[PDB]
C-alpha cells in the first residue's frame, strides 16, 4: 500500500520486533499509547470467599488473583458488564471460575493458576483459560497452604481496559526508537568532553548509515523512520496485538466522525 | 484580602511572589540566544496563553 | 513536582506498589465488678475495614473481655509521604 | 511476603520463575545474573522485582495454627 | 455530548472544540494530520487540567473552507492511513510468520 | 489568651497542600468531600431563587 | 462642620469595601435597586456597579482623635482604587 | 447452643453461649476465637 511501511525483523510468540516507515511521529506514538492503553481484554474483577485459613489475608489473595493472565482470543465476542442487561453478572459478559484447596500433606502446598477450574459456560469462545508460559506448566504461584489449612473462593472476571485499571495490561514493554543517529538534532548530548565516545551506539545504530560530519543540517528532515518492539504479557498473541490497537485507534477516529455526522 | 492586592508587600517595597523552582529554570533555557522554536510547536504554545489575541 | 512533591506512576500503583495492610484492635469490658453492677454486648435493641479476628478472653478476675482487630488496605493517595 | 505477580512498571508477569529460579540457584549452583539471563528478565526494571524479593510466607508458614 | 463545537471570537473562519473523555492519544494524532492541510491557516490543542479527559482543539482555516470539513478531510486521511497500515502489517506478519512457524 | 484572643472556631477545614502550575494564581483546588461539608447561609431571593430552588 | 473638612475629598480603601460590603447586604435584603439589572445576579457586582455610577445613596461619618466628625457624601468622593 | 467459639490452641470447636464461662473443654484455656461468619465476603481485586 502507500500508506505506512512495515518490515519485521524477528518475530516470536513473545515479543515482536519491526521498522514502521513512511509515517508521521503523532501517528506512531499513537498507536503505541493505544496498545498500551486501549486494548481489551478480560481479567479477574470479583472475587467473593468462602473460606480462608491461610497465612494471607482475603483481600491480599482477590488482588492477587486480579492479576493472573487470562485468555482472550474472544474478548471480542464478550459483553461488558456495564452494557450487559443482566444483574450482577452473566455468561454472556462475565467469566465464572473457582478455587478449591486445602492442606492434605506437611510440606506446603503450592496453589497455582492451573488450579483455577473453569465453570460457566465458554459457549466454546476461546476465553477465560489461564495462560501458562511455564516451562513446567505449573502457571503462577498463587499463594501456599499449610497442612492444616483450607481455601475456597469463586471469582468472576469482565472484559475490561488497561486505561481503567492495570489488570488489564495486555502488554508489557514497547521499545520505541527513531533517528538513531540523532540527525534531526532533536537531542543535545550531555557530555563531559565528547558524546561521540561517551555515549554508547543503539543496536539499531546500523540500520542507517552514520551521518556525515561535512554534510549541513537538513532542516527539511522529518522524523519518518520508526523502530518498535512489543513484548506481550501473553494474554493475547503479539500479532494480535498490534492488529486490535490499530482497529481500536481507528474505531475512535470513526466514532468521532460519527460524533461529527450526528452535529 | 484577594491575592493580587498584595502584590507588591510594604514590608520591603518588594513583591514578596515570584517565579520560583521549574518555572525559573524555564525561562532561562526558552529566552537562552541559542533557542529556536518550530511551528508546530509554537502554536501549541501560543493556544496556552488564556489572554493571547489570535495573532501569528 | 515543582516543590518536593513528587510524580508516581499510577499503573505501577495497581499492580502492588506501596500497597498496605493496616490493622487496628479494639477492646472492651464486658462490666466492672459483680458488686450489682451489670452490662453486657449481646446485641442491646434500639474509620473503615472488615472484621479480622475477634477474640474473646477475660481477666484473672473472671470478668468477660472481648478483643476486636479490624483490618484495611491503604491504596497510595495523592499527598501523602514518601 | 510472596513473589509479586506483575512487574510494577514492565507488567511482565514474574510469578511463576520463583521455583525455576530458586532451583537455578541451588541446583544448578549459578549466580544471580546468570539465572536472571536464563528467565529472559532482559530488563532490570524486571529483574529487579525476583533479586530483591524477600520471601516471608515461608516463616508465616511455620506457625502451627 | 461527547464532543462540543463553538466559534471562536478573536478571530474569523476560526473554531474550538472540546471533546470529553479524551486525551493526547488521539488529540496529537488528530493536530498533526490538521497541520499537514494547505487551508488550514491554524490548529492547535491543550489539556486544559490532567484530573479531567477534556480536550480543547483550536483551528482556524480559510475562507469559504469550513473547519469543521477540515476536521472531517483529517479524520478521512487518518482513517484511511490506519487502514493500508494494518493491510500492510498483516501481510508482513504473514510472510514473517511463515519463518516464525519454526521459530515462536 | 485561651479563649479570648483566639479560640477553637468553625466553618474551617485543614488539610494537606500541593502544587498545580496549571491553576490560576488567584484560585485554589479545594477537595469535593470539603466542599460537600462546609456551607455558606446564601440569602434566597428573586435574582437567585431558581438556582437556589435547583441546589436545594 | 461641613465648612472647611480638612479631610481628604478621596475615598478610601477600607471605606470602598465597607461600602461595597454593605450595599451588597441591602441588595440581599430585597432593598431598593437604583440602576438597571444586566445579569448581574451577583449582588457585590451590583453594589460595584451602583458605586461605578454613583448611584449609592450613603453618608459616611469620619471621626477625628477628638471624637469630632465628618460628614461626607458618597458621590462627593473621588473612587480611584 | 450457637457455633460462635472456637478452641485456640485446638482446631476444635466450642460454640459456646451465655453462662458458659471462657474455659475450652479441651485445652482449659481462657481463649475463644470467634467462628468465623459463614456469609460470604466480596472483594475487587484492584
Ligand atoms: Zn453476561
Ligand atoms: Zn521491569
Ligand atoms: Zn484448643
Amino acid at each position: 500500500e502507500e500508506g505506512p511501511q512495515v518490515k519485521i525483523r524477528e518475530a516470536s510468540k513473545d515479543n515482536v520486533d519491526f521498522i514502521l516507515s513512511n509515517v508521521d511521529l503523532a501517528m506512531a506514538n499513537s498507536l503505541r499509547r493505544v496498545m498500551i492503553a486501549e486494548i481489551p481484554t478480560l481479567a479477574i474483577d470479583s472475587v467473593e470467599v468462602e473460606t480462608n485459613t491461610t497465612v494471607l489475608a482475603d483481600e491480599f489473595i482477590a488482588h492477587r488473583l486480579g492479576l493472573i493472565p487470562l485468555q482472550s482470543m474472544d474478548i471480542e465476542q464478550l459483553e461488558y458488564s456495564r452494557d450487559c442487561f443482566c444483574e450482577d453478572h452473566c455468561d454472556k459478559c462475565s467469566v465464572v471460575l473457582t478455587l478449591q484447596a486445602f492442606g492434605e500433606s506437611e510440606s506446603t502446598t503450592n496453589v497455582y493458576s492451573k488450579d483455577l477450574v473453569i465453570v460457566s459456560n465458554l459457549m466454546g469462545r476461546n476465553i477465560g483459560h489461564p495462560i501458562i508460559q511455564d516451562k513446567e506448566g505449573n502457571g503462577v504461584l498463587i499463594c501456599k497452604l499449610r497442612k492444616g489449612q483450607e481455601l475456597k473462593l469463586t471469582c468472576v472476571a469482565k472484559k475490561g481496559i488497561a486505561k481503567e485499571h492495570a489488570k488489564w495490561g495486555p502488554a508489557a514493554a514497547i521499545e520505541f526508537e527513531y533517528d538513531p543517529w540523532n540527525k534531526l538534532k532533536h537531542t543535545d548530548y550531555w557530555y563531559e568532553q565528547d558524546s561521540a565516545k561517551e555515549w554508547p551506539q543503539s543496536k539499531n545504530c546500523e540500520y542507517e548509515d552514520p551521518p556525515n560530519e561535512g554534510d549541513p543540517f537538513d532542516y527539511k528532515a522529518q522524523a519518518d523512520t520508526f523502530y518498535m518492539n512489543v513484548e506481550s504479557v501473553g494474554s493475547i498473541p503479539v500479532d494480535q496485538v498490534v492488529v486490535r490497537g490499530i482497529d481500536t485507534l481507528q474505531k475512535k477516529v470513526a466514532s468521532i466522525l460519527l460524533a461529527l455526522t450526528q452535529m | 484580602c484577594a491575592v493580587p492586592l498584595q502584590i507588591v508587600s510594604p514590608q520591603s517595597n518588594k513583591p514578596c511572589m515570584g517565579i520560583v523552582q521549574d518555572t525559573l529554570c524555564g525561562i532561562r533555557k526558552l529566552t537562552l540566544r541559542d533557542t529556536f522554536i518550530e511551528l508546530d510547536q509554537v502554536l501549541n504554545m501560543l493556544y496556552w496563553v488564556p489572554d493571547w489575541d489570535g495573532v501569528i | 513536582n515543582q516543590e518536593d512533591s513528587m510524580i508516581m506512576n499510577q499503573s505501577s500503583i495497581d499492580r502492588g506498589l506501596f500497597r498496605s495492610l493496616f490493622f487496628r484492635s479494639y477492646m472492651d469490658q464486658e462490666k466492672k465488678y459483680g458488686m450489682s453492677i451489670t452490662e453486657t454486648f449481646e446485641k442491646p435493641q434500639r474509620e473503615n475495614g472488615i472484621v479480622d479476628q475477634v477474640l474473646v478472653t477475660t481477666n484473672q478476675d473472671g470478668l468477660k473481655f472481648v478483643k476486636v482487630r479490624v483490618r484495611t488496605t491503604k491504596i497510595p493517595q495523592i499527598g501523602d509521604k514518601f | 511476603m510472596i513473589v509479586p505477580v506483575r512487574c510494577f512498571s514492565c507488567g511482565k508477569v514474574v510469578g511463576d520463575k520463583w521455583e525455576s529460579y530458586l532451583n537455578l540457584l541451588q541446583e544448578d549452583e549459578l549466580d544471580e545474573g546468570t539465572a536472571l539471563s536464563r528467565l529472559g528478565l532482559k530488563r532490570y526494571c524486571c529483574r529487579r522485582m525476583i533479586l530483591t524479593h524477600v520471601d516471608l510466607i515461608e516463616k508465616f508458614l511455620r506457625y502451627n495454627p | 455530548s461527547k464532543l462540543k463545537i463553538d466559534p471562536d471570537t478573536k478571530a474569523p473562519n476560526a473554531v474550538v472544540i472540546t471533546f470529553e473523555k479524551e486525551d493526547h492519544t488521539l488529540g496529537n494524532l488528530i493536530r498533526a494530520e490538521l497541520l499537514n492541510d494547505r487551508k488550514v491557516l491554524f490548529a492547535a490543542y491543550k489539556v486544559e487540567h490532567p484530573f479531567f479527559a477534556r480536550f480543547k482543539l483550536r483551528i482556524q482555516t480559510t475562507e469559504g473552507y469550513d473547519p469543521k470539513d477540515a476536521l472531517k478531510n483529517a479524520c478521512n486521511s487518518i482513517i484511511n492511513k490506519l487502514g493500508a497500515l494494518k493491510t500492510n502489517f498483516e501481510t508482513e506478519w504473514n510472510l514473517q510468520t511463515l519463518a516464525a512457524d519454526d521459530a515462536f | 489568651r485561651g479563649n479570648l484572643m483566639g479560640k477553637r472556631v468553625d466553618f474551617s477545614a485543614r488539610t494537606v497542600i500541593s502544587g498545580d502550575p496549571n491553576l490560576e494564581l488567584d484560585q485554589v483546588g479545594v477537595p469535593k468531600s470539603i466542599a460537600k461539608t462546609l456551607t455558606y447561609p446564601e440569602v434566597v431571593t428573586p435574582y437567585n431563587i431558581d438556582r437556589l430552588t435547583q441546589l436545594v | 462642620p461641613k465648612d472647611q473638612r480638612a479631610t481628604t475629598p478621596y475615598m478610601t480603601k477600607y471605606e470602598r469595601a465597607r461600602i461595597l460590603g454593605t450595599r451588597a447586604l441591602q441588595i440581599s435584603m430585597n432593598a431598593p435597586v437604583f440602576v438597571d439589572l444586566e445579569g448581574e445576579t451577583d449582588p457585590l457586582r451590583i453594589a460595584m456597579k451602583e458605586l461605578a455610577e454613583k448611584k449609592i445613596p450613603l453618608v459616611i461619618r469620619r471621626y477625628l482623635p477628638d471624637g469630632s466628625f465628618e460628614d461626607w457624601s458618597v458621590e462627593e468622593l473621588i473612587v480611584d482604587l | 447452643a450457637t457455633l460462635k467459639y472456637i478452641c485456640a490452641e485446638c482446631s476444635s470447636k466450642l460454640s459456646l453461649s451465655r453462662t458458659d464461662a471462657v474455659r475450652c473443654k479441651d485445652c482449659g484455656h481462657r481463649i475463644l476465637l470467634k467462628a468465623r461468619t459463614k456469609r460470604l465476603v466480596q472483594f475487587e481485586a484492584r
